[PDB]
């Protein structure tokens, strides 16, 4: 997936 | 007409939009001009991922389309940030209400001349629209909605979604330019060359590899090619 | 409304768009393949001068402005005649009346699939849009007349060609669409989409140069990097 | 100049 290699931008939008 | 509903979405999008950062100072230098940029264009992104949550529609798409959106409209939406900066006189672009740069400056903090020039290009001819925070904040919603963003899933909801931003400036330009039909056009078009100086970026960061000058953990994640 | 010389002008468009080609077939299967795309290539070219010429105030730019702006849009102006050209039944592009391809005869042609699936993606989505040749002559006369084009000289006066072929869309269109006013954006914003489809092309003419495939001359001309 | 770097596409415009 996208999501598994952007953690930072992942975890961005969940905060 | 402007209706009630995109009047109140405009709004709250304008009031969406209204720090340690290395200071700007031999390679030492060049080092920490170059960091300096690097910590601003974060700053940029981290603004960028706030703004594109309060969008009606976008935390309803799937995370994973968020996430394809924002990779590929990131850079669109810093060089409209930056266009929105520009000083015309001095032909600069301040950042973050102080760090006031030019052509020289972003020469020194590692760009090629190849990147530098397209960006002063467009800030300069965005500039003569002289667009508002309604229209600027409309224009970031409708590039961040772009149904042709390599891995989207959702295209057809993208896309619809980009409708409603688009039809909603065309009703507030119509307000805002009553007397100039072109206005609306004009400004879609500016997406037009964002799309090539997003092309130019890629360049950059190809050559940014070459010259072995890595990026910060979330510009590399965005950007680099993995 | 449609004024009565933004009517003549369109008409004058549509009328002015309406050989031995190495035929269709190992090696020379392999070179005969490419250069029967090659040979299209070059004939839509030929095609796009032509109609340039018939263009109101294309020939009063200089010369040197000419190529500047037809050796940059020649690509996203023949990207716009295959997309006209779908057949969304067979999923396949018909060149020249006769002469069908779809996606596997593409990569048979010495295209790579990089190149292949975005040309098929936007000629899915104009076909959906479902323009007509009115259409269709208008946006590739806003296409050619691009003023942000690399080396173009009178930004100015190419500018304010596009705008006349603009304003004659949009009155065009709300007579063909009286009841949809985001058919006029939705064309324009296909031209932000043909400015990554010319990129994801300079990438393939890139991967031409390194397995040493040699573009005949006038494509050579237009695109290669010398 | 992109003319004289551009002979085949200066002689279509041209004939
Ligand atoms: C980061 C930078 C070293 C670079 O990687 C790059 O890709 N650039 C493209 C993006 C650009 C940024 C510069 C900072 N900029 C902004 C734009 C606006 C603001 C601002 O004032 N905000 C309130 C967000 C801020 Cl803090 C920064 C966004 C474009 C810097 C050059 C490189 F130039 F290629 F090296
Ligand atoms: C030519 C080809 C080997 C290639 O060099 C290339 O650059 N291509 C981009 C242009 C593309 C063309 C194919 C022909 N096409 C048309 C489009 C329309 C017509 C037509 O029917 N007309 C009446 C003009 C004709 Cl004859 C040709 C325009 C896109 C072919 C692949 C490659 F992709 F790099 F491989």
């Amino acid at each position: 997936s996208l999501t598994e290699r952007h953690k930072i931008l992942h975890r961005l939008l969940q905060e | 007409q402007l209706s009630p509903e995109q009047l109140g979405m405009i709004e709250k999008l304008v009031a969406a939009q209204q720090l340690r950062v290395t200071p700007w100072p031999s390679r030492e230098a060049r080092q920490q001009r170059f960091a300096h940029f690097t910590e601003l264009a974060i700053v940029s992104v981290q603004e960028i991922v706030d703004f594109a949550k309060q969008l009606p529609g976008f935390l309803q798409l799937s995370r994973e389309d968020q996430i394809a959106l924002l990779k590929t409209s990131a850079i669109e939406v810093m060089l409209l940030e930056t266009s929105r900066r520009y000083n015309p006189g001095s032909e600069s672009i301040t950042f973050l209400k102080d760090f006031s740069y030019n052509r020289e400056d972003f020469a020194k903090a590692g760009l090629q001349v190849e990147f530098i020039n397209p960006i002063f290009e467009f800030s300069r001819a965005m500039n003569e629209l002289q667009l508002n925070d309604a229209e600027f904040a409309l224009l970031i919603a409708i590039s961040i909605f772009s149904a042709d963003r390599p891995n989207v899933q959702d295209q057809l909801q993208v896309e619809r979604l980009q409708h409603t931003y688009v039809e909603a400036l065309h009703a507030y330009v119509s307000i805002h330019h009553p007397h100039d039909r072109l206005m609306f056009p004009r400004m879609l078009m500016k997406l037009v060359s964002l799309r090539t100086l997003s092309s130019v970026h890629s360049e950059q960061v190809f050559a940014l590899r070459l010259q072995d000058k890595k990026l910060p953990p979330l510009l590399s994640e965005i950007w680099d090619v993995h």
